[PDB]
């Protein structure tokens, strides 16, 4: 199977074959958590909140791992953030004064599946994962799909494993299926979320 | 007779076996265990290991073990070591939230209704010294609300979001033996699809089996409260509710419901199996801004004693944050015209 | 005239509808939301009802298991109503926020509209939250008249005081 | 911060606690006899009008014990002194308010006893209640030749003002 | 690539909700009783067999008239009598009628206004609750 | 404050301060000044050639050409005779001070100076002022571009003059309550009859001035009473001020609305948080 | 930039400074207050701000701008029509506005100041400004830097209290602010008491502002108190001032002499423990702790940048003590770290300049001058499609 492993360092999907790992498929992705916390910031900035890049860094990582999730259906998302008040949340600061949190919960880890939003070039850990396991010997691709193990702080995020259990279903019927539904119900991604 | 433990929605509550203490999920991620000291209530115990929000809590009696279902998909089997509670990381293998737990009335298993439209079985393999699970799965297409055991350890009542009140076998034959016959059929493999109710409207909060488990009623959302007679090739018997639905339901005799919910106090209805014919047995909670005992919904009740057979004392709790207890002898005495049974 | 009769008949539905309960979701793991927002799973969504007084004024109750949403469709004859109606439900919205039953935007044909979820009915009296919304209804119109007597009881101070000064 | 005394010598006798620091004056005492120009006492009413302002002042020296009692015991002249009529009445007012006994360390009364020792035995306390009064006679007259205006029977309302703040809002009464 | 996304992928989901899918009242009778006089034997006459399950809008939308029909032809003090003369399946089926009637305000809306009232005093609330419960409705 | 000050504070005050100081004796202090009054007008205060004891105070109207073909430079004179100079390179009127040349009683020059802007106006209404006060009928109407977007049409007759004012409500709102506004314009004649009769019409003039959703045409019809030498200037004081006069109201009710929108939410608010336990 | 200039809005604790961009100055400093009678008709509109409010007979006077409770919005809100079709002159819907907000304000006031500004008076343009920055925008005029930064540790001290603020290009690092209950009014009082206590014949009312009088006229801040006290006992005349009023009931002079006072009154800034029993840390410490409880990387950029503002800033010789205190704390201290063991020697530099009294209104007057502002400000058209919101964030600009 292939542990996707996402820590405050950096992004990993490395498969591994039956022994142990095939380097020649293991792939990086430039956005780990730190990554996510800024996008926070910058993202704080643009509803009322200016915090210091080198001083507020470590009270809006409890922030993010606080509040922040995986938005599964990001257009869905937004129309809860727009059109209603139910994702605010309140959160007190160190120093007394309670701020609040919205559409920039679910928004600063949307980096994961587009980078850009964050200017950085690749293709988004979902979108990683899929290209991983094509590149592999055909008859070893039941297997990893399978079986695909989240590893690291990281990869937490309420709703991660649902979006991409849909972001693959979604390139499979695309790429792989060509656009034919009348057989993605054949189709079966097992991402399991070990405690 | 009413306490409150909290402002906060108790989520579940589950007594143990002298009823001596009692388990409640404070809208929390924990479980609180309270005392009985004179007649004062006091917290002895706080059971933290869940990670999400606490669903239902099943004391096993004789064993002494709770269970424990949380949002976090997962379930706990906590055992006593001597002063306090350890748990046990039971995998019931799901995706999304877990809904309810009951243990089967021998102790060796308990269920686990969910969000991922399915049933989990659960029993513990002493060649491996681990919990282990089953699924039943079809025809279960929605979130499953409510389960109720068979007083045989075998059949269990299922109440879903698919608006179906059903029957199945969680025959598990390497802790058990073969069922003997049911009304309900003799046919019972794992999984088995014994009964079905057949209404497309209301969710089903609530199950119930009856004392000798050939009886079993429900709770729709469309105010409607159902009984099903296995003695009478399970002819369901319907009564269509004048108030708001209800959350919850159990047998006080084998002819005799209470159930609470949304009107926040506790009704009681009369099975007349001649006629197979449920009727409304009246209000047992008579006289903020509320005239009843609860202040907000009640959501769950169990039997506190004398079993479903004769009950004699049963208790409810709701989003109030409130415990009662009821005792249905003094319930008869308050009211002449309230006939049980 | 009519409206008692329009009001005592909303609130009845504001109590059948407001009967709800925690609710986790059975698409994403981990996530609790307002299905009657969402919407991605037709068995938790209650019929829509609507209530109507004449052919301009009416209410729409959308339940769900842990959510309603009510949308009312105020009163205005004129156009200075039409636009105190907008600026005023605007006025709110905005703050909704701290109007945490209601809704930042309306919904397509409704001045206003509220969504009430289990959170709600939990650490608050439902009954009370159908008065509120009666109550709502209520103020909301004699609030618009204050203010169109307000306009124009300044309208005509601000041009006698200017008419007489030649 | 408030202004601390310089007169600590790398062996400067001791009367408890507090530095026998010494000074240029005819009245008896156990002080030592001074050969420099100025003494601690003449620090001390240098300072006075700033130092009384701070409520809080560090204990750097035995010295400073000697300067704060001069401090506080010059505003107890300035109470006195703000009420006569003439360089010639002061100068005895300064005999008697310098002659009586102020309550010294250990005594109730006497604030700062968290700061001051107690004097060990029967002869400091005598010492000490001596090296004391010497201070109180010369600190005590010195401030005449200042309060006073050259023009008599006129007590320079540029001292009668502080009469009303207290150092370290303590006082020796 | 921001395409691949453009599909919802729940659609197919195999894992998903649909009901048992799958005929009207006899305008003759209805309209004839009512030209007679006999209003409360028309409320019971359009109340029979309503099309809950007819999968057409056209279909639900004729009974829906025909009852609209039968509850706006009557007086005011004349109402309440024939709500009484109805089992609680038949005040639960109107009760679901009058939230029909609510969507066609008609200068109708203030007799209905009359009509939930006395629905609801017999149906009670649960009777609304039914309504809003139905997975199929007129 | 109901009605519109016409004198400009910032140049009364200007000159105030530095009469002020010229009189005590202290040297002179430099001064430059930007700012401006409604309708589109700059003004400028400095010190020609850095000469720090003149003191210049030019006013900059896009419109003046229109002004000037109706009297304005003659009345301007008259009013600021040598206080009166050559226009400063950008604005169309200037008036100097001489910090060493001052009247005795300066309360005049000085209210007069803040009059600036409303003096260039003064000219064109006391002119059509007179022709009705003669009888001489059928001249032709100024036509004043007070703003990039409006115009007011003056014109006299026989025994009626008639200013009309051709506003533009940008808010698609502002254009309803306006309405409400004028509607108690046109019915002022029950209040004080012996008052200018005041007609008004919607998004169509009653040439070619525009015609647009958010147009309107105020029309004063002012009396001999009013147009008289005994009257005049303080007729002149308020129709000029008009326009931005009803601009002023219909933004002071909007905040005013606002005071109830807070307060009945506020009310909202209470009932709301009492249904929490 | 228009033919018009942005008006500009500079509401403080006690007085709103206002006028249009360009000028060096504000056309118009007032009170911070507005007076009511306590609404049918037209009672909304009666009322008045500044100076023609702060007695008038029948009617009440408020002071809305306040640190420390609540903003009253009806208030503000009127207190701006005047500052607008009165004081200005200016039509709203044809300027643009810059207006400022104090430290930590809220992004939600921000929502309500644009709802007033938008849809109340109209303006096509809207900029909300901090004040603390402002005020480093403003000491670039100072001779002492030729090198722009919006980097800086800006002390702002006016009536009501002092605010000791860093900021990192163009932000307020928020979480460091640090604030000192010393200010022009404690200066006052203290000054007052020390006249009670020695000058006879002050009118007790007057009393306060004889003081206030004397704090503008002959207060200063001195080097050191002994060698103070000393210069005044010896050459009295050199230094014991005369000040002389009128006692506004026998409407006779009454004379007095000024004396210690005026060094006494500034130095509470530096020995709080003169006149406030609670407070004690002197106001170098303050400075030297909010920027050690900062970024180390960029503590040095907010000692050599320390920008004064604000009136009770002007004090002669204020910057000189107060940068000769820090330096000694701030040497003191690294000479430690090599009596155990010698860093680096560390860059303190107090910027005084010419605009320090209204730091704050220039640098706003400064910037909305300049064609980048037209930029980094939001619309109307903004507003009406994607509303109150967008006024949460501004753009820093000027660097
Ligand atoms: C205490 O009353 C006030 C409440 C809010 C503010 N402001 C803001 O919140 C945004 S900028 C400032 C302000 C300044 C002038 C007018 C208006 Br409206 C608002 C304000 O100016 C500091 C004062």
């Amino acid at each position: 199977g292939v542990v996707v492993d996402s820590g405050d360092g950096v992004t990993h999907i490395c498969p591994v074959y039956e022994g142990f790992s095939l380097p020649h498929l293991t792939r990086r992705l430039d956005i780990a958590g730190r990554d996510i916390t800024r996008y926070l910031i910058k993202l704080l900035l643009l509803r009322g909140y200016a915090f210091n890049h080198s001083a507020d860094f470590e009270t809006v990582r409890m922030i993010k791992e606080k509040l922040c999730y995986v938005g599964y259906n990001i257009e869905q998302e937004q129309k809860l953030a727009l059109e209603t008040t139910v994702l605010v949340e309140s959160y007190t600061l160190p120093d007394g004064r309670i701020i609040k949190v919205g559409g920039e919960r679910f928004e600063a880890p949307e980096a994961l599946f587009q980078p850009h939003l964050i200017n950085v070039e690749g293709v988004g850990v979902a979108e990683l994962l899929f290209n991983t396991i094509q590149a592999a010997d055909i008859d070893t691709r039941s297997e990893f799909y399978k079986h695909i193990v989240l590893s690291g702080g990281s990869t937490m995020y309420p709703g991660l494993p649902s979006r991409l259990e849909r972001e693959l279903k979604q390139l499979y019927l695309e790429r792989v299926l060509k656009g034919d539904v009348e057989k993605l119900s054949k189709f079966k991604i097992r991402i399991e979320d070990p405690p | 007779a009413y306490h409150s433990f909290l402002v906060e929605p108790i989520s579940c509550h589950a007594w143990n076996k002298d009823r001596t203490q009692i388990a409640i999920c404070p809208n929390n991620h924990e479980v609180h265990i309270y005392e009985k000291s004179g007649n004062k209530w006091v917290q002895v115990h706080e059971l933290k290991e869940h990670n999400g929000q606490v669903t239902g809590i099943d004391w096993a009696p004789d064993s002494n073990r709770i269970v424990t279902c949380g949002t976090d998909r997962n379930a706990y089997v906590w055992t006593l070591k001597g002063r306090t509670w350890k748990p046990t990381l039971v995998i019931l293998r799901i995706n999304r939230a877990a809904r309810c737990v009951r243990w089967a009335p021998n102790e060796k298993k308990f269920a686990v209704g969910s969000g991922s439209r399915v049933i989990s079985i659960c029993y513990f393999e002493q060649e491996n010294d681990w919990w282990v699970c089953k699924h039943i799965k079809k025809p279960i297409r929605s979130t499953v609300l409510s389960l109720d055991w068979h007083p045989n350890s075998v059949l269990l009542a299922a109440g879903s979001c698919d608006f179906k009140c059903r029957i199945f076998s969680a025959y598990i034959k390497e802790v058990e033996e073969r069922p003997a016959p049911t009304p309900w059929g003799s046919k019972m493999p794992f999984g088995e699809l014994m009964f079905e109710s057949s209404s497309s409207c209301g969710w089903v909060h609530g199950v119930c089996f009856s004392a000798n488990g050939s009886r079993v009623a429900w709770v729709s959302h469309d105010s409607t409260v159902c009984l099903a007679d296995a003695d009478k090739k399970m002819a369901v018997a319907t009564l269509a509710s004048e108030t708001l639905p209800l959350l919850a339901v159990t047998f006080i005799t084998e002819s005799s419901l209470v159930a609470a919910g949304h009107d926040c106090f506790p009704v009681l209805f009369t099975y007349d199996s001649a006629a197979g014919k449920l009727s409304f047995g009246g209000r047992l909670d008579v006289p903020a801004g509320l005239d009843s005992l609860h202040k907000n919904s009640v959501s769950q009740i169990s039997v506190l004693s004398g079993g479903k057979a004769k009950c004699s004392q049963f208790c409810t709790t709701g989003m109030d944050g409130g415990m009662s207890i009821w005792d249905v002898r003094s319930l008869e005495s308050a009211l002449k015209d309230l006939k049980i049974v | 005239a009519t409206l008692r009769p329009y009001l005592s008949a909303v609130r009845a539905t504001l109590q059948a509808a407001l009967c709800l309960e925690n609710f986790s979701s059975q698409v994403v793991e981990r996530h609790n939301k307002p299905e009657v927002e969402v919407r991605s799973s037709k068995e938790l969504l209650l019929q829509p009802v609507t209530i109507s007084r004449n052919e301009k004024e009416k209410v729409l109750i959308e339940g769900s298991i842990n959510s309603v949403r009510v949308s009312i469709a105020v009163k205005q004859a004129d156009e200075i109503e039409k636009i105190l109606c907008h600026k005023f439900m605007r006025f709110m919205m905005m703050r909704a926020e701290n109007f945490f039953i209601l809704r930042r935007k309306p919904v397509e044909g409704y001045d206003i509209s509220f969504l009430i979820t289990n959170f709600h009915t939990e650490q608050m009296y439902k009954h009370k939250l159908v008065d509120f919304v009666i109550h709502f209804m209520e103020e909301i119109d004699k609030e618009i008249s204050e203010m169109k007597l307000s306009v124009n009881a300044r309208a005509r101070i601000v041009a006698e005081e200017f008419l007489k000064n030649f | 911060p408030a202004y601390h005394s310089s007169l600590m010598d790398p062996d400067t006798k001791l009367i408890g606690n507090m530095a026998l620091l010494p000074i240029r004056s005819q009245f008896k005492g156990p002080a030592p006899r001074e050969t420099k120009d100025t003494d601690i006492v003449d620090e001390a009413i240098y300072y006075f009008k700033a130092n009384v302002f701070f409520k809080n002042y560090e204990i750097k020296n035995e010295a400073d014990r000697t300067l704060i009692y001069i401090t506080l015991y010059i505003s107890e002249c300035l109470k006195k002194l703000q009420k006569c009529n003439s360089k010639s009445q002061g100068e005895k007012e300064m005999y008697t308010l310098g002659i009586t006994n102020f309550p010294i360390p250990g005594e109730p009364g006497f604030p700062l006893n968290a700061i001051y020792a107690k004097p060990a035995n029967k002869q400091e306390d005598e010492v000490m209640r001596a090296y004391l009064q010497q201070l109180r006679q010369e600190t005590g007259l010195r401030l005449c030749e200042k309060v006073f205006d050259p023009q008599n029977d006129k007590p320079s309302k540029w001292w009668t003002c502080f009469v009303k703040r207290q150092f370290m809002n303590k006082s020796l009464s | 690539s921001a395409r691949f996304r453009k599909v919802d992928v729940g659609e197919y989901d195999e894992n998903k909700f649909v009901d048992e899918e799958d005929a009207g009242p006899d305008e003759g009778e209805v309209d004839s009783c009512l030209r007679q006089g006999n209003m409360t034997a028309a409320l019971q006459a359009a109340l029979k067999n309503p099309p809950i399950n007819t999968k057409s809008q056209a279909v639900k939308d004729r009974a829906g008239s025909i009852v609209l029909k039968v509850l706006i032809s009557f007086k005011a003090n004349d109402i309440e009598k024939a709500v009484q003369s109805l089992d609680k399946n038949g005040v639960d089926l109107l009760m679901k009628y009058i939230y029909k009637g609510f969507e066609s305000p008609s200068d109708s809306s203030a007799v209905l206004l009359q009509w939930h009232e006395k629905a609801l005093a017999a149906g009670g609330v649960g009777s609304i609750v039914r309504v809003l419960t139905a997975r199929k409705t007129v | 404050m109901i009605l519109l000050e016409v004198n400009n504070r910032i140049i009364e005050e200007t000159l105030a301060l530095k009469f002020e100081n010229a009189a005590a004796g202290n040297k002179p202090e430099a001064v430059e000044v930007t700012f401006a009054d409604f309708d589109g007008v700059l003004y400028h205060i400095s010190n020609p050639n850095g000469d720090k004891t003149k003191v210049m105070v030019s006013i900059s109207l896009k419109f003046y050409k229109e002004l000037q073909a109706h009297g304005a430079d003659e009345l301007l004179k008259r009013v600021y005779g040598s206080y009166l100079v050559n226009p400063e390179s950008g604005y169309n009127v200037s008036l100097l001070y001489d910090l060493e040349n001052l009247p005795a009683s300066k309360d005049s020059i000085v209210h007069q100076a803040g009059m600036l802007k409303r003096n260039c106006f003064a000219s064109v209404f006391e002119k059509y002022f007179q022709f009705q006060e003669e009888g001489k009928e059928g001249e032709n109407r100024a036509v004043i571009h007070y703003r990039d977007d409006e115009t007011m049409y003056v014109e006299s007759k026989k025994d009626r003059v008639t200013v009309v004012f051709s506003t533009v409500f940008k808010d698609d709102d502002d254009v309803v309550i306006g309405k409400v506004f004028m509607q108690e314009f046109k019915e002022g004649r029950r209040a004080s009859h012996t008052a200018p009769q005041v007609l008004f019409s919607h998004r169509e003039p009653p040439t070619d001035a525009a015609v647009g959703d958010n147009i309107g045409y105020i029309t004063f019809v002012l009396f001999p009473r009013h147009t008289n030498a005994s009257a005049r200037d303080n007729t002149i004081n308020l129709i000029h001020t008009f326009r931005d006069y009803l601009h002023y109201h219909i933004k002071c009710s909007k905040a005013y609305i606002h005071t109830r929108m807070r307060a009945k939410t506020s009310d909202f608010l209470k009932v709301l948080n009492r249904a929490r336990p | 930039a228009g033919r018009l200039p942005a008006c500009v809005v500079d509401c403080g604790t006690g007085y709103t400074k206002l006028g249009y961009a360009g000028n060096t100055e504000p056309q118009f400093i007032i009170p911070s207050c507005i007076a009511i009678k306590e609404m049918k008709g037209v009672d909304d509109l009666d009322f008045f701000i500044g100076d023609e409010a702060i007695e008038k007979p029948t009617y009440a006077t408020k002071w809305p701008i306040r640190h420390g409770i609540v903003e009253d919005w009806d208030l503000m809100e009127r207190f701006m029509e005047q500052v607008i079709f009165k004081y200005l002159r200016a039509e709203p819907e044809d300027h643009y506005f810059l207006l400022t907000e104090p430290p930590l304000n809220t992004p939600e006031n921000r929502e309500y100041t644009a709802e007033i500004m938008f849809e109340s008076f109209n303006v096509p343009g809207l900029y909300i400004a901090v004040q603390a920055v402002l005020a480093l925008a403003a000491s670039w005029t100072s001779r002492q830097v030729g090198e722009r930064t919006l980097t800086g540790t800006v002390i702002d001290s006016g009536d009501g209290v002092t605010h000791v603020i860093p900021v990192a290009e163009g932000y307020v690092i928020g979480s460091c602010i640090k604030h000192i209950p010393i200010a022009g009014r404690d200066i006052t009082y203290f000054i007052q008491q020390l006249l009670r206590d020695r000058e006879v014949g002050i009118p007790p009312e007057q009393s306060l502002e004889t003081a206030k009088a004397v704090k503008e006229r002959y207060s200063y801040v001195c080097p050191d108190l002994v060698k103070e006290f000393n210069k005044y006992d010896t050459d009295g005349s050199k230094w014991i001032k005369q000040y002389t009023g009128i006692n506004a009931i026998s409407k006779k002079e009454f004379s007095i002499d000024v004396g210690y006072e005026r060094f006494l009154g500034p130095e509470i800034f530096f020995h709080p423990e003169f006149a406030n029993p609670d407070f004690t840390q002197p106001i170098s410490e303050v400075v030297d702790e909010v920027i050690q409880n900062c970024p180390i990387d960029v503590r040095r950029p907010l000692y050599k940048n320390i920008v004064l503002s604000g009136g009770s800033t002007m004090f002669r010789d204020f910057g000189r003590r107060l940068q000769r205190d820090l330096k000694r704390t701030v040497d003191a201290r690294l000479k430690l770290s090599e009596e155990l063991s010698k860093p680096k020697p560390i860059d303190v530099q107090v910027i005084t300049h010419h605009m320090q009294r209204y730091a704050v209104w220039f640098g706003g007057s400064m910037l909305a001058s300049t064609p980048e502002f037209y930029q980094v400000c939001h619309t109307k058209k903004d507003y009406e499609e994607i509303g109150p919101s967008i006024c949460r964030h501004n753009p820093v600009f000027g660097v």
